RNA sequence: CCGGCCGGGAACUCAAAGGAGACUGCCAGUGAUAAACUGGAGGAAGGUGGGGAUGACGUCAAGUCAUCAUGGCCCUUACGACCAGGGCUACACACGUGCUACAAUGGCGCAUACAAAGAGAAGCGACCUCGCGAGAGCAAGCGGACCUCAUAAAGUGCGUCGUAGUCCGGAUUGGAGUCUGCAACUCGACUCCAUGAAGUCGGAAUCGCUAGUAAUCGUGGAUCAGAAUGCCACGGUGAAUAC
RNA sequence: AAGAACCUUACCUGGUCUUGACAUCCACGGAAGUUUUCAGAGAUGAGAAUGUGCCUUCGGGAACCGUGAGACAGGUGCUGC
């Protein structure tokens, strides 16, 4: 009931429960299960610690939850000391693919305040 | 409207067993113009019904909507400027739609696993005079009868 | 075979052209299929008409264009240079296809 | 509407027959499939160094009487202005008002 | 994002501009007009006057900067803040 | 804005097209701007000469120009040379080769666009727009017409207020789609700024 | 023999083939009850059939064109009570006091310029 | 080889041309021997059958001198002309118009039924092969009721989810791409993988709609190299309410 | 506005030309054209080859190119009161 990180969900199915890993979605938990062998429509309930562990090297195949967000963070971090447009936008606190920056963008901008 | 009193329009019967009021049901409990799917709702509503009641299905949702059922109503008229509500004998076409109609809002509340589940709860608790649309209805029956001093 | 395929924008005009080539043609020798109605076909255009704003103020033309397949088949020379003769009119066209 | 914009968009159609002509058969060789790393590098540069217009991407599709660049329409080639009073002048011909 | 069968892009002038920089030896900071243009390994260590619209910035190529563009470092937009 | 043009509802209904040919789609603009400048060339060399409509056909890939003028004496020329001369020249503006055939006007002053030709030379010469108004009216009721409206407007004195002015004799049935109305517009430029000029010639119903 | 009728309704057009024959209904080389299913279509084909109780006596061979599965409903119905007519004269003076032989033409009206789809103005606003 | 595929056939759907047909024409009653109204018959349709086009004299010295034209001023080594780059896409904020939602009349996965209207030659681009896909390669057919865009989607059948911010929601952002284009940084569209924000039906207020309408579902076109949640059109399902 | 990456574009920075990007008339010379190189962000600047076509007053004629002088061109500049 433990895979790299974190703790999965027991009574839901394996896709559901795969996917509460970080950096493990819905396609990567369909070709976890596909290189496993395990039907999806089994619970973690239903199913013993000899499928779980080679799911655990199946889902070690991935850059899953710690080292992700470490890459993730070091990615935002080597735009924002590169001084790049994108860098600048992260800087501020503003969108960064182009949005309209005139009305919208409370998501990014933060909820409003003034 | 200002003018016309112009004739009704005329729907086709219930599928089930033919009936213009089930077609008027699962007209007003529809969506969007989802014709089949409001009647799959009113279906399984209705015969899962008439097992927990023991009659057959029509007459078992007649008194389930024959409790619910308006003998008054309010309106708002005006004499002195001062515009009250006075009350009023409603015809029965337009008290059977109002009735219907209640259920429905009665039925779009009181959450569990589907529509037709929260509809056979519905009406077997307005059939047994315990749910709240027999509370809409004896609401707006109070509110007539403190009203009555205006006729 | 000939088959000869003419359009236009007037159907009062189309009409007196493909009349005279049915009748041109079964003067000598082709027992045509006659005048055949394919479908017309509608350009709807939506034009602005102020020269500045007022987008809801809209004018809506259209082009229709009709359509008359005369197929003759049994042909003969006098039928091709029969219709090598003949130069109906402006806002006929006409193509004749072996 | 400017009689440099008019000058402009001719001078443009000029320029792109001659070198279209010459960077419809220089273009193929970027990106077929299979040519060679030389014949990119190369022809990516002698694509790039003729001048701008001269590509089609430039054009604008004025109307052609008064060079009105928006409310183009293909068809009559003009702005919907010119489309409107010649439609009513009737000299677009087989062009009725429609109602349906 | 430019397909991969296209190859990335630089200009003409600009890359002749960076090669005579390099055969010529000197360093100084050169200015271009041409922010479209990717950098690129051969460019390390050079000033770049990028320019954006107003003025010429001068851009210092770093290690990380390599497959990017040369406009992302000269911001055309002047913002410090309405209040 | 009001009054929809009352040539583009009975070009629908009764009236027919100032030109005859069809197009695909990649001659029809070439075609449609080929004609605007043959119609712009022909329009001041017999706007001299009192044209009220040209007409185009194009059979045969080739141009076909039937002018119809009320004064045909001029428009032909001596010898008809004058109208060889327009021959020569809309083969150049056309393209493909052109034949010129004219009409004769029989009804000088029962025309919209040869009444507004009168009325907007008569206002640019500095009549007063009253008497040319009423003249274009009397002239067309005395020849026959079932009605007229004149329509001038602009400064019309020489004014700091523009002003607009109009008249009508007999009936003139615009919202009726099988009346047989001619309406011309024109403008005469003057010192003072354009001055618009309209004229409805209601001549009967089909 | 073999009796006729056509059906339109709502831009759909059923062709009704009748002969008589048994009680099974085929349309487009499928029987009925496999072709639609919902409840119109079991009702409302059944109708003209049931007004006049000749389920059991006409076989009837049907294709339709166009529409959604309602509107050929409609057609059908109103093709199966024109190719019963073709029988009996009586019929249509005994039907035709439920309807049925009203073609109820009802299309789908045209989107307006200005408006958003035929009658909804896009919300006014006066400031 | 059951696909109208082929002999064939001109019955049917259909395609367009030409006619008919609907007028208070007939019936009874109310109505000043009236105009008319109400009801009835037949009739596909009943009383201007539905929808569109059609905008009277004038009003607002409404809008447009930036589509055009035009009077008068203003400029002429410049307020004119050519180029590259930028900007029109900025953002403490406010408002208008929309789209997506907050789920179970729903979400996801599988199989499957039924449209209309259009566009297409520096264009639309089958079939097959290649990639998870956006797409590429190869490339027939078509100036078109012929070929292509082009599988319609809600629906239906079988499963699973059991009411949680959840298998609802899909914003944001990191990475890897594809295509158009001289060029995708400022500033395109899309695809994949990952992430999984607010949002739990909305204050005072306020809007649209009378029937094939509202509501909801998809498709198409113009502009256009690329770039619609807009605009213009087309169909599918399809109400409630008029004291 | 029925569709701003350059174009569109009218706006700003910088570089450039000013009888002009688009018209007509005078005088002088050269087929028109094509290919190709350098310096340039480019507009542009100097070149290098190839080219000489048709009627013929054939020192001319159409069309294209530059040169100088003006008449003027050009203005999305202002007033829609």
């Amino acid at each position: 009931a433990r895979i790299a990180g974190i703790n999965i969900p027991d009574h839901k199915h394996a896709v559901i429960a795969l996917t509460s890993i970080y950096g493990v979605g819905k396609t990567r938990s369909k070709a976890i299960l596909a290189a496993a062998g395990i039907a999806e429509d089994v619970k973690i309930s239903e199913l013993s610690e000899g499928q779980i562990d080679t799911l655990r090297d199946e889902v070690a195949k991935f850059v899953v939850e710690g080292d992700l967000r470490r890459e993730i963070s070091m990615s935002i971090k080597r735009l924002m000391d590169l001084g790049c447009y994108r860098g600048l936008r992260h800087r501020r606190g503003l969108p960064v693919r182009g949005q309209r920056t005139k009305t919208n963008a409370r998501t990014r901008k933060g909820p409003r305040k003034p | 409207p200002r003018r016309r009193v112009i004739g009704q329009r005329k729907i086709l019967p219930d599928p089930k067993f033919g009936s213009e009021l089930l077609a008027k049901f699962v007209n007003i409990l529809m969506v969007d113009g989802k014709k089949s799917t409001a009647e799959s709702i009113v279906y399984s509503a209705l015969e899962t019904l008439a097992q927990r009641s023991g009659k057959s299905e029509l007459e078992a949702f007649e008194v389930a909507l024959e409790n619910v059922r308006p003998t008054v109503e309010v309106k708002s008229r005006r004499v002195g400027g001062s515009t009250y509500q006075v009350p009023v004998e409603v015809r029965p076409v337009r008290r059977n739609a109002l009735a219907m109609r209640w259920i429905v809002e009665a039925a779009r509340k009181r959450g569990d696993k589907s529509m037709a589940l929260r509809l056979a709860n519905e009406l077997s608790d307005a059939a047994e005079n315990k749910g709240t649309a027999v509370k809409k209805r004896e609401d707006v029956h109070r509110m007539a009868e403190a009203n009555k001093a205006f006729a | 075979r000939i088959r000869i395929r003419l359009k236009a924008f007037d159907h009062r005009l189309i009409d007196q052209a493909t009349a005279e080539i049915v009748e041109t043609a079964k003067r000598t020798g082709a027992q045509v299929r006659g005048p055949i109605p394919l479908p017309t076909r509608k350009e709807r255009f939506t034009v602005l008409i102020s020269p500045h704003v007022n987008k809801d103020a809209r004018d809506q033309y259209e082009i229709r264009t009709h359509l008359r397949l005369v197929d003759i088949v049994e042909p003969t020379e006098k039928t091709v240079d029969a219709l090598m003769r003949l130069d109906l009119a402006a806002g006929v066209d006409v193509q004749i296809s072996l | 509407a400017k009689q440099s914009m008019k000058a402009r968009e001719v001078k443009r159609v000029a320029l792109a027959d001659k070198y279209f002509a010459k960077r419809a058969e220089l273009k193929a060789i970027i990106s077929d499939v299979n040519a060679s790393d030389e014949d990119r590098w190369n022809a990516v540069l002698k694509l790039q160094t003729l001048p701008r217009d001269s590509s089609p991407s430039r054009q604008r599709n004025r109307c052609r009487q008064t060079g009105r660049p928006h409310g183009f329409l293909r068809k009559f080639g003009l702005s919907r202005i010119k489309v409107r009073e010649a439609a009513m002048r009737g000299e677009i011909p087989g062009l009725k008002k429609a109602s349906w | 994002p430019r397909s991969l069968k296209k190859g990335p892009f630089i200009d003409l002038h600009l890359l002749k501009k960076v090669e005579k920089a390099v055969e010529s030896g000197d360093k100084k900071p050169l200015r271009t007009w041409s922010r479209r243009s990717t950098i690129f390994p051969n460019m390390i260590g050079l000033t770049i006057a990028v320019h954006n619209g107003r003025q010429h910035v001068p851009v210092f190529v770093t290690d990380e900067m390599v497959g990017h563009k040369l406009g992302e470092f000269a911001p055309t937009r002047t913002y410090r803040g309405h209040a | 804005g009001q009054k929809v043009h009352p040539n583009g509802i009975r070009l629908g209904i009764v009236k027919p097209w100032n030109s005859t040919w069809f197009a695909n789609t990649k001659e029809f603009a070439d075609n449609l701007d080929s004609d605007f400048k043959v119609r712009q060339y022909l329009t001041k060399e017999l706007a001299k000469a009192s044209v009220s409509r040209i007409v185009i056909e194009r059979p045969a890939k080739s141009i076909r120009v039937t002018i119809h003028t009320a004064r045909p004496g001029i428009v032909i020329g001596k010898k008809g040379e004058d109208v060889e001369k327009l021959r020569k020249v809309v083969a150049d503006i056309a393209g493909v080769p052109a034949q010129i055939n004219i009409a004769e006007v029989r009804k000088p002053e029962l025309d919209a666009k040869l009444v507004a030709d009168s009325i907007t030379s008569q206002l640019e010469r500095r009549v007063m727009f009253r008497r040319a108004m009423k003249r274009a009216v009397q002239n067309a009721m005395r020849l026959g017409a079932k009605g007229i409206k004149v329509e001038v407007s602009g400064r019309l004195g020489g004014a700091e207020i523009a002003r607009t002015e109009w008249y009508r004799e007999g009936r003139v049935p615009l919202h009726t789609l099988r009346a047989d109305i001619d309406y011309n517009t024109s403008e005469a430029h003057t010192t003072y700024g354009v001055i618009g000029v309209k004229v409805w010639i209601f001549k009967g119903e089909i | 023999n073999q009796y006729y009728g056509t059906g339109r309704r709502k831009s759909s057009a059923a062709r009704v083939f009748i002969k008589p024959g048994n009680g099974k209904i085929v349309i487009n080389q499928r029987s009925l009850e496999q072709y639609f299913g919902r409840e119109t279509a079991r009702m409302v084909v059944r109708q003209p059939l049931e007004l006049v109780d000749m389920v059991e006596k006409l076989d009837l061979y049907i294709t339709v064109k166009g529409g959604g599965i309602s509107g050929q409903a409609g057609a059908i119905r109103h093709g199966i009570t024109r190719a019963l007519m073709e029988y009996d004269e009586s019929l249509r003076s005994e039907l035709r006091k439920a309807g049925f032989v009203t073609r109820d033409a009802r299309q789908v009206e045209r989107k307006k310029v200005g408006l958003r789809k035929a009658r909804r103005r896009p919300q006014f606003s006066k400031r």
